[PDB]
């Protein structure tokens, strides 16, 4: 379609480091009991760890990608129903403005 | 029907029988720790399942936009705001039950009319 | 804040002591608190050994008792290159860290995890209140092993082969009652008694 | 007016066309038909941009429609599918409660735990990590100084080739374990009918390959051919000279 | 030379573990740093549960000075930190697997883990966020007799280096007497 | 400065769209929720290049659109100026 | 379709084109119309080859 | 897509596999001894016209 566009990919490492710095638990000390409801975080499929308060991260990443500090091809989803949070930054996605 | 693990080494205790006193000795197989169970019920099947219609109630459902909103009252707090959605357990023979959750009382209630 | 606490900002380590030492990190895997300096039959020999057939391995007390009783070229090749640090890491962790008591009653086997050893950094208050400053280098996770007289490969294969509708429920207990495949602590006890 | 992203080959204007494919590195479940002994399978494709094409296909399979309740996982280069408790021990998780903590997350529910009990009973055979790592998966090449299999060789498999995203280096077995447990949980949810069957014609699970990636494929292939050819003529210039 | 056992008396020591922001880790893992100096000050409440880091101006304001030190774990168990400095220098048990157990030493246990977080109100704080966004037929005849006396399987190549002579002359001499 | 957003094919499983910028924005011609996060730019931009030439494409049958979109590539006119 | 809240079964949400060709279609209805037509086309494109083979 | 492939992805695909070495010490015993003849070939920055 007319305003369609194609993602060209961007290195996920700044996002990974950033997202660690704003509060994660890296998977190596995750335990299901002590965090019975915290949210999984994925980046291009690879799990990177669990996080406690998801909404603050979600709005923060929205503000950051709206301020122009993340390449706006990056797409995030908070699937609230399943305690999921996905970050996608590969090439080859299809997106349209809004 | 739940599993009890060996406290001494995290492996589930297995049913094994006292040959003479006739008791339910849940014994560990990894180590030699043994445990007396409570009830003669061991195995359990449930050939018919009918549960799961209210799944995934997270504490912050109202943060999503795509849930609709209505005007029934929570019969704990009577706030006129609420959120409703379809039953979660997606089988071909489930119902049209609506589950109302209110943001104020954070309380779930249905609208069954049997 | 008023001095309601040991306000000693960091005193860094001796740089001359920093060389030729590496300070890793120990991790245990059990729900109960473990203090080896109390529980273990000291002396404790933390070694880096191969673990091949550690069921038939050495007890220190058994070793002491046994010692007391006795007394064309191809000319063409290609090295597909690899990082020197990674290769050295492979060489170092080609054997893991093993620590036991003197009896061999309880053994613990380490392994390497590469999560966030770099980002961690150590701060210990000393006896005088000195706050020492150590950049931690690596972390090792240790699991107890053969605390319950583990079985072995071949009879295990005959067990897991589809010859039975179900394997025997108390098969390990029956094998122990037969007497085969004793624990390492039991082997040490038998060698001490004999 | 000739805004045109095309090429001139032999004086004729040639154009690429975007291809598509399923999204890599993403979880799909399936419901294979009744007459097959398999009922539900999970798939993970993978890639790593894109040395030797990085196919690295993985499955988790389920059997039966009862008593055939078992979870065999396929894996290269292991010629037989393996029950998963062996794999958990192979990654280095011994005690069964913590295998279960890897798999399921709500300790209160149980239906998954009775669903997993037979696989635990399969796992009653082997109680140590290298005594799991030993298991066969021959598929070549010639064995070196071995007894049955090098434990070193099996752990080299699990390190280098297996699941070639989340890591490849040396030390991330716990991450591999959680990833596997998540996969099992997804499969088990699909077969336990709490979550529906996946879809393949959702658009977001597709990507559009395009001029850059296509040129990347040709360039990688051609340059690896080139590297092989330059490695030739350098070993066999035994006589002079360094041209 | 020394003993083969580890150290134990430093078991009963308190060690604190810090998760660190990566710029601050690079500043604090320097060999030209680590000289006993005190680049900051810590501040615990009387009631606990909140620590800021009073970093001194040695950092020269590129990084902040007010760091909200967040205690990640209040109580920590089964954690022991140990060192290893190098050492001064059916019963067929292998004695030497070339294990080289150096001077291993406990130095304490861990009760707390905390994370350093710079307080966002500092101008250097959140500036780092956009920074992260920015980034001789007879003689040789007798000589041959000694040579095969030295070695009866004397090869032609060994013969040639022991002669340095015309080879056709060498070969016609050898077969006339022996092999 | 945060006025438009690029949205891939998945966040539509997380967002809500308005047709018009007036459709629910204040609280004999044609027959035509309060939690909108996005509004689409213009609904006519769901079309493609060929189908953006059909006048009043909302006023006929879809297979006829498909035929026309096929045939238009066979038309002739100018194609360039050089 | 992403322009409605979840869990509806009102006919306009699931695809009843109430309107008429004189008045034209609201864009959602336009999309559903495209769906139906596409279904017809692909059915023709498969049935023709199969019926030709069986006729031969 | 093309601009991405030219600006990056090309230097990347070169630098990921630049090294190629045949460093010859002796590849047998002696040779007395011999020394480690580093025949190495590696690629650096690339150029486009
Ligand atoms: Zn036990
Ligand atoms: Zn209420």
């Amino acid at each position: 379609s007319l305003m369609s566009c194609i993602s060209v990919g961007t290195d996920p490492m700044p996002i990974i480091t950033f997202l660690s710095e704003w509060g994660m638990e890296p998977l190596e000390d995750y335990v299901p009991h002590q965090s019975p409801d915290a949210t999984r975080v994925f980046v291009n499929g690879v799990w990177h760890g669990v996080h406690r308060n998801p909404a603050r991260l979600m709005e923060t990443l929205r503000t950051l990608r709206r301020k122009g500090d993340i390449n706006p091809e990056v797409s995030m989803i908070r699937d609230i129903r399943e305690k999921e949070l996905k970050i996608f930054t590969d090439a080859g996605r299809v997106y349209r403005p809004l | 029907t739940t599993f009890r693990f060996c406290r001494d080494c995290n492996n589930m205790l297995y049913p094994r029988e006292d040959k003479e006193n006739n008791r339910l000795l849940f014994e560990c197989r990894t180590c030699s720790y043994v445990e007396e169970a409570g009830s003669p019920l061991v195995y359990r099947h449930e050939l018919i399942t009918n549960i799961g219609e209210t799944a995934g109630v997270v504490q912050d459902i109202g943060s999503d936009p795509t849930l609709p909103r209505s005007d029934r009252e929570c019969p704990k707090c009577h706030s006129r705001e609420n959120v409703f959605f379809q039953s979660q357990q997606r089988r071909k023979d489930t119902s049209m039950v609506l589950f109302f959750v209110c943001l104020s009382c954070s309380h779930i209630f249905t609208s069954d009319q049997k | 804040d008023p001095n309601e606490y040991n306000e000693f900002p960091l005193r860094a380590i001796p740089k001359e002591d920093l060389e030729n030492m590496r300070t890793h990190l120990l991790k245990f895997q059990s729900k109960k608190k473990i203090n080896p300096v109390t529980d273990f039959h000291l002396p404790v020999r933390l070694h880096r050994k191969d673990t091949r057939n550690l069921q038939f391995q050495l007890t220190r007390a058994e070793i002491v008792q046994r010692q007391k009783e006795i007394s064309l070229r191809r000319k063409t090749r290609q090295l597909k290159v690899l990082d020197e640090n990674a290769k050295k890491l492979r060489f170092e962790e080609f054997y893991p860290w093993v620590m036991e008591d003197f009896d061999g009653y309880n053994t613990w086997v380490g392994s390497y995890e590469a999560g966030n050893s770099d980002s961690y950094v150590l701060l210990s208050v000393e006896d005088d209140g000195s706050f020492t400053m150590i950049p931690a280098d690596k972390v090792y996770k240790f699991t107890a092993r053969n605390k319950y007289a583990t079985l072995t490969i071949d009879e295990a294969e005959k067990r897991m082969d589809k010859k039975s509708g179900e394997v025997p429920r108390w098969l390990m207990k029956h094998l122990d009652n037969i007497g085969t495949t004793t624990t390492r602590y039991d082997r040490t006890r038998r060698k001490l008694k004999a | 007016f000739d805004m045109g992203g095309y090429f001139i080959i032999n004086g004729s204007e040639k154009v690429l066309i975007a291809q598509e494919r399923s999204a890599g590195n993403i979880v799909q479940v399936f419901k294979k038909a009744a007459p097959s002994p398999i009922s539900h399978v999970a798939e993970i494709r993978s890639a790593l941009e894109k040395g030797s094409r990085f196919i690295s296909t993985l499955q988790v399979k389920l059997y039966g429609r009862s008593s055939a309740r078992t979870i065999k996982a396929t894996l290269p280069y292991i010629k037989q599918d393996i029950p998963i408790v062996i794999i958990f021990r192979a990654l280095g998780i011994i005690p069964d409660g913590e295998i279960l903590e890897h798999i399921c997350y709500d300790v209160n529910d149980w239906q998954m735990l009775e669903m997993l009990k037979p696989c635990v009973e399969d796992g009653f055979v082997i109680q140590d990590r290298e005594t799991a790592l030993d298991f066969i998966g021959r598929r070549g090449t010639a064995l070196g100084i071995k007894k049955e299999k090098r434990i070193q060789y099996a752990k080299d498999i699990l390190q280098k080739e297996f699941l070639p995203h989340i890591t490849q280096l040396e030390g991330f077995e716990s991450r591999k374990a959680f990833f596997l447990g998540y996969m099992i949980n997804r499969l088990l949810l699909c077969a336990l009918d709490r979550k529906d069957q996946d879809d393949r014609d959702h658009f977001g699970k597709k990507r559009l390959d395009l001029a850059g990636p296509l040129l990347a494929q040709l360039f990688k292939t051609l340059f690896k051919k080139l590297t092989k050819d330059i490695f030739r003529y350098m070993q066999r210039t035994v006589e002079e000279a360094h041209d | 030379e020394e003993s083969l056992d580890l150290d134990l008396e430093r078991s009963n020591r308190q060690v604190w573990l810090v998760r660190l922001p990566m710029f601050l880790a690079e500043k604090w893992r320097d060999r030209n740093n680590l000289h006993g100096q005190e680049l900051g000050k810590i501040r615990i409440n009387k009631d606990g549960s909140k620590i800021t880091l009073l970093l001194n101006e040695n950092d020269n304001d590129s990084i902040p000075h007010e760091y909200d030190l967040e205690l990640t774990k209040k109580v920590v168990e089964n954690e022991y930190v140990f060192t290893e400095q190098n050492l001064k220098k059916r019963d067929r048990y292998i004695p030497y697997v070339k294990t080289i157990p150096k001077k291993t030493a406990i130095v304490g246990t861990v009760c707390h883990e905390c994370q350093v977080m710079p307080s966002m109100n500092d101008p250097n704080y959140h500036k780092i966020v956009e920074q992260r966004r920015n980034i001789p037929k007879k003689e040789i005849l007798d000589y041959l007799f000694k040579l095969f006396d030295e070695y009866d399987y004397w090869s032609l190549k060994g013969l040639k280096e022991r002669t340095r002579q015309p080879e056709a002359h060498l070969k016609e001499c050898l077969d006339k007497v022996a092999t | 400065e945060g006025l438009v957003e690029y949205i891939d094919a998945e966040e539509e499983e997380s967002i809500l769209i308005a047709m018009q910028p007036e459709d629910l924005e204040p609280a004999a011609k044609r027959i035509r929720a309060t939690t909108f996060t996005h509004c689409e730019i213009h609904p006519s931009m769901i079309l493609g290049v060929a189908a953006s030439i059909i006048p009043f494409p909302d006023h006929n049958q879809s297979p006829r659109n498909t035929y026309q979109s096929a045939m238009g590539k066979q038309a002739m006119g100018v194609f360039l100026t050089n | 379709l992403p322009h409605f809240s979840k869990d509806d079964y009102s006919p306009e949400s699931k695809g009843f084109v109430e309107n008429s060709y004189l008045r034209g279609l609201t864009p959602q209805e336009f999309f559903f119309h495209a769906m139906g037509g596409r279904e017809g086309l692909i059915d023709t494109a498969v049935k023709t080859a199969e019926t030709g083979y069986i006729q031969r | 897509s093309f601009n991405q492939f030219v600006d990056y992805t090309l230097q990347d695909i070169i630098c990921e596999d630049s090294t190629l070495i045949l460093e010859q010490l002796a590849q047998h015993t002696t040779e007395s001894d011999n020394i480690s003849r580093k025949y190495e070939i590696s690629f650096g920055k690339i150029y486009v016209t």
